[PDB]
């Protein structure tokens, strides 16, 4: 029953966050859960759970403000939050705006989103996700697993990275139930979109009509071991969809997907193994290779 | 006559709250104290309980809003006589069917009191003759509990209704236990199993150890069993027990789903992480609806065995996976010093199971089994 | 005022350190019981709360080398009085 966020972090550093509970806040702004805001560094969270909040973890800043930097979570449980897992710099995610030269670090693990939603009108009505990462450099998720047993609660993009945001690394991830989202996993392109980002290990059970979706413009990412089911998703269409041809590309495989790989307007109707640049296989030494 | 003066001076102090003792507890291992306790709780005050072998006849009951701490374990200890009868738990909720709220239990022993029985004896069926059980309750905050020779679990979370509920596959059972906390807590010498759930939500199980059960069958350390759900165990550990963690369900349940492992020890089980769906294994089997979304790291699995001979001497396992859709493990270790422990295999995934990650595993030891890590095929692989 | 000096031996055998009903805190979810806090603080010892709905009418202040520990959640309660003004944190 707060009016700002249950806990909260500001230009300190140190901090260890442990098996709380931030839940059910009084208003309808930025009401998140656990934020590490402006100037904070070196706090791990672990084991901690959100309930009814905007942001079930919000690691940000604002625009005249440093972004909170090398922040950890070891294990977490956001429920029926907006956006269980938002990451981002105020005032440095449009093209034009200058670059943030604090948003770095990021390490998660064992997260857990469920029935992620914003009955509650949150921050304009801001469609929920499971996941959100912008302007932010190196972040590492090992282990998301996002559930939903209401599929009209989610309906654009169950995660996303985005806003000028760069190496990010997503691994072992199992999103669920989410049979009416346009988007699974996207890495949104365009003027200030997302780049360098692996994706591993995705298991999609009914989650997003295109499963993982790469934008236009964009110069790096990996895609490994996606597997996805789509009989249950209302009219799905791919299981990886890439716009341009430069994502590397292995260990594809789907059921109830009409393509496995859209790759830069291609059906790859079986799956596609893809590698960029030079290449050499099976040989003892090598000069050269363009 | 004098020292009843200075006693009614402190009990009006109030230091903790009410004592059990201001309302004639003796804690002298011998005394039912039952109605003291009725009455502390009744009363609308948060119940203190000091050092002493609290003996009691019949089940606590706990209404809503209620505040229980002791002394701590081993300290302030909670005992069944010798001569209670059967059918209810040391301790448990009032409104069995509706369910309660905001209960607060931290620092005392339970001691179930199987003993008096005799030799091999469990629950007489459903949710009773545990040594704590909530059911259908809302916001239960459970610390620093130990749990002793326990009739059936040592603390059990499960939803309204004495009997566990059968409604088959792709059900979700009514008046399910919600926001559940439970840390520092202790389970031994159970029936069942140490620490477990079932049709409820949002629990947070950290730092528990269950070990060493009484019987045989599906003794497991930890049990995330029938209509489970949104679970997170954090650093637990088990010990000489069947399934180190077990997250399944039977036939007629629905599977638990969206279950979290951040980190666990299981020392000397038998299958140390035992994930399935029984009655959803088989080839002409149907196929689980509920059975998804598995995340573990830092899982711990010393010396597998199975010396006592559970489940009809059932081949040890590190890790098994059966039927589930959608699991991940990060970080797994796998240590044995006796290579004649386990012989056939170290880590499967079969019966039906899909969409499943095995990343950053060491298995060391295991110089007499026939394969580390084997996905089986076949009919139904 | 039997009862006085009984409680005024218990206030020096200090089982928790110092209690802050020892300085005049009632707890009864009615009576301002801030001085009794602020005294017991600055006493330099650790300050106990026992049971009760601690009413206060302005932020508790918290010097350096401070214990302050309870009987637990929903048992020592520390309340704002419904006449208090803007400002404050409860406890900083
Ligand atoms: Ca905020
Ligand atoms: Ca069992
Ligand atoms: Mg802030
Ligand atoms: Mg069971």
């Amino acid at each position: 029953g707060f009016g700002d966020d249950g806990i909260t972090t500001h230009h300190s550093q140190y901090i260890n966050i442990l098996n709380c509970y931030s839940h059910d806040p009084r208003l309808t702004a930025n009401c998140n859960g656990f934020e590490i805001d402006d100037g904070s560094r070196h706090v791990v969270l672990s084991n901690n759970r959100s309930k009814g909040c905007y942001g079930g973890i919000e690691i940000k800043a604002h625009g005249d403000a440093p972004a909170a930097y090398n922040i950890s979570i070891n294990g977490h449980m956001s429920v029926e939050d907006v956006r269980s897992y938002n990451f981002r710099h105020i005032g440095h995610h449009a093209a034009t705006a200058p670059q943030s030269v604090s948003a770095k670090n990021i390490v998660a693990s064992n997260l857990v989103s469920i029935r992620p939603n914003n009955k509650r009108g949150f921050q304009d009505n801001a469609t929920p996700r499971v996941l959100a990462v912008s302007a932010y450099y190196g972040v590492v998720i090992n282990g998301l697993t996002g559930y939903t047993d209401d599929p009209n609660l989610l309906t654009e993009t169950v995660v996303s990275v985005q806003f000028r945001a760069r190496n990010c690394s997503l691994n072992g991830v199992v999103l669920t139930g989410f049979s009416n989202s346009e988007n699974g996993i996207y890495v949104i392109g365009g003027s200030r979109g997302g780049d360098a980002v692996n994706i591993s290990n995705v298991t999609l059970n009914n989650s997003g009509r295109y499963g993982v979706s790469i934008g236009s413009g964009i110069e790096n990412v990996s895609i490994t071991n996606i597997s996805g089911i789509g009989d249950g998703i209302n009219s799905p269409v791919a299981l990886v969809s890439t716009i341009n041809s430069n994502p590397e590309i292995s260990g594809l495989s789907s059921i109830g997907y009409p393509t496995v790989a859209r790759v830069a307007g291609t059906d790859y109707n079986d799956g596609l193994t893809l590698f960029n640049g030079a290449f050499r296989a099976s040989t003892t030494s090598s000069g050269k290779i363009h | 006559h004098f020292a009843d003066l200075v006693i009614q001076v402190i009990d009006e102090l109030k230091q903790f709250g009410v004592s059990v003792k201001t309302y004639g507890a003796k804690g002298d291992g011998v005394t039912d104290d039952i109605r003291a306790f009725e009455k502390a709780i009744e009363s609308g005050f948060p119940v203190y309980v000091p050092y002493g072998t609290f003996m009691v006849s019949r089940g606590i009951k706990l209404p809503s809003n209620t505040v229980l701490t002791g002394a701590g374990k081993r300290n302030a200890v909670i005992r069944f006589m010798d001569s209670v009868g059967r059918g209810e738990s040391l301790m448990y909720n009032e409104n069995v069917t509706t369910g309660n709220e905001n209960i607060f239990l931290s620092s005392f022993t339970l001691d179930g009191n199987n003993k008096r029985l005799g030799q091999g004896i469990s629950g007489i069926g459903g949710s009773r003759e545990s040594n704590l059980s909530i059911r259908a309750c809302h916001n239960v905050y459970i610390r620093d509990i130990e749990a002793v020779d326990c009739t059936l679990h040592g603390i059990d979370i499960t939803c309204g209704g004495l009997d566990y509920p059968y409604l088959g596959d792709g059900t979700t059972a009514p008046n399910p236990s919600e926001n559940i906390w439970i840390e520092n807590c202790e389970a031994t010498g159970f029936g069942d199993d140490g620490i477990t759930t079932h049709h409820s939500q949002y629990i947070n199980i950290l730092n528990c150890y269950s070990h060493d059960p009484r019987l045989t069958a599906n003794c497991n350390g930890f049990e995330i069993d029938d209509g489970s759900r949104h679970v997170v165990l954090s650093n637990n550990r088990s010990k000489g027990c069947y399934g180190g963690i077990e997250i399944k369900a039977h036939g007629d349940a629905p599977a638990a789903y969206n279950i979290s492992i951040n980190g666990h020890m299981s020392v000397e089980d038998v299958r140390s992480y035992n994930f399935r769906h029984i009655g959803h294994h088989a080839a002409t089997a149907p196929q689980s609806v509920s059975a998804k979304n598995i995340v573990a790291s830092n899982l711990v699995s010393i010396r597998p065995n199975n010396k006592r001979g559970f489940q009809d001497n059932a081949t040890p396992r590190v890790l098994a996976v059966s039927a589930y859709y959608g699991v991940v493990i990060n970080g797994l270790t796998g240590y044995t010093d006796d290579p004649n422990l386990l012989t056939e295999t170290v880590v499967s995934v079969q019966f039906r199971a899909r969409n499943c990650s095995l990343n950053g595993v060491v298995l060391t030891g295991f110089s007499n089994s026939e394969n580390g890590i084997y996905v089986i095929g076949g009919s139904r692989g």
